[PDB]
């Protein structure tokens, strides 16, 4: 029983990226799934959630209109389409199961910058 | 950036003792709902649910961890403090605009 | 709204 | 069968 | 005001039919699976049937299968139990219970199956 | 004969503790951690005391606790008082559906 994210990487502002989350050891179809992210040295921030059957989605105000969450229950995968990326989106992205967030992946790294600081 | 829920930045304790991590929310978060959770994260590891619904503990979680809530503030208590308890601890609540998290608390064992 | 938020977090619980 | 039993008892759990 | 209330119970003859209704109030009926549990006079509880939150999956106990039909109408917040080919052994108080935990019961309704006196 | 077996009756003095046993088999109480307990007053609706062997709903007194050993589950009532005098049923899960015990009448002596 585990979650494993992938698809993270380094991208330029305005660029796009798509995160994948492979679920194993349970029935993916039955649980709602979320994306939670964490900026360097900051707290956790909830990004989006999708229903067990993918019929209802919900986004935080900071990513609405730019991020798209989706899932394919037949391959046991959660997706996160990220468009118009900004520097503030730089974070470790976790996928978490159910309303309790009772199961997490190790996370995947997403950095948006242009060599400045 | 200021985290939605407020936790102490760090708390240290001697082995065997007990420490309490506070988590202050607002009118419509910790106070409005009984939906507060606590998580333990080791560096580079996956976060782990310690307590959900203020005080409820998942099957594989030690009974040294207990959770409570008074007004707009929730608390996590770690008793019989030991080496393996040194980690980050986050509180989460529920809100009309979605689940909120605290800034996290680093626990140090001496 | 709050309705859509709760609808998004729903899971299928059985035996 | 057992499969049909679990499907009959399903409920929708959210916040 | 969260409660279940059965109705439609009564006195009937063997081979006769009867239809029980269960009015739910104070919660989201659509989200919970619902069951029928019955209790003969001075006897234990017996599970009869269950139906899914969306009425798509039903399951019956071996003692009523082929005779009883469970159904629900989520738009009117009601659970139903159509009872056909009734027998004396079916005489009981019938409760409706919410979810897999049976965490909420109604007061129950009486179903008596007999001929003449008893 | 009831699917699950409980004692017909158990009496206790006020303040004491009584344990209601519930013996099932390999393929129900032993096979699953899905045993529940209910309290029923005469002519009233059954009330859920404990689900999933040991878990207690919010509005239920902590004088009620549940445990399970092998094919047998147990309900314990501590600080026994007058209002505890009632019928108590255990329920389990099985491949063909939920099973119930015959019920146990609890008598408090006063």
């Amino acid at each position: 029983v585990q979650l494993q994210e992938s698809g993270g990487g380094l991208v330029q502002p305005g660029g796009s990226l798509r995160l994948s989350c492979a679920a194993s050891g349970f029935t993916f179809s039955s649980y709602s799934m979320s994306w939670v992210r964490q900026a360097p040295g900051k707290g956790l921030e909830w990004v989006a959630v999708i229903s067990y059957d993918g019929s209802n989605k919900y986004y935080a105000d900071s990513v609405k209109g730019r991020f798209t969450i989706s899932r394919d229950n037949s391959k046991n995968t959660l997706y996160l389409q990220m468009n118009s990326l900004r520097a503030e989106d730089t974070a470790v992205y976790y996928c978490a199961r159910d309303r309790y967030f009772d199961l997490w992946g190790r996370g995947t790294l997403v950095t948006v910058s242009s060599g400045g600081g | 950036s200021q985290s939605a829920l407020t936790q102490p930045a760090s708390v240290s304790g001697s082995p065997g003792q007990s420490i309490t991590i506070s988590c202050t929310g607002t009118s419509s978060d910790i106070g409005a709902y009984n939906y507060v959770s606590w998580y333990q994260q080791y560096p580079g590891k996956a976060p782990k649910l310690l307590i959900y619904d203020v005080s409820n503990r998942p099957s594989g979680i030690s009974n040294r961890f207990s959770g409570s809530k008074s007004g707009d503030t929730a608390s996590l208590t770690i008793s019989g403090l030991q080496a393996e308890d040194e980690a980050d601890y986050y509180c989460s609540s529920f809100a009309n605009s979605g689940p909120l998290f605290g800034g996290g608390t680093k626990v140090t064992v001496l | 709204t709050l309705e859509k938020l709760m609808k998004a977090f729903e899971s299928l619980k059985s035996f």
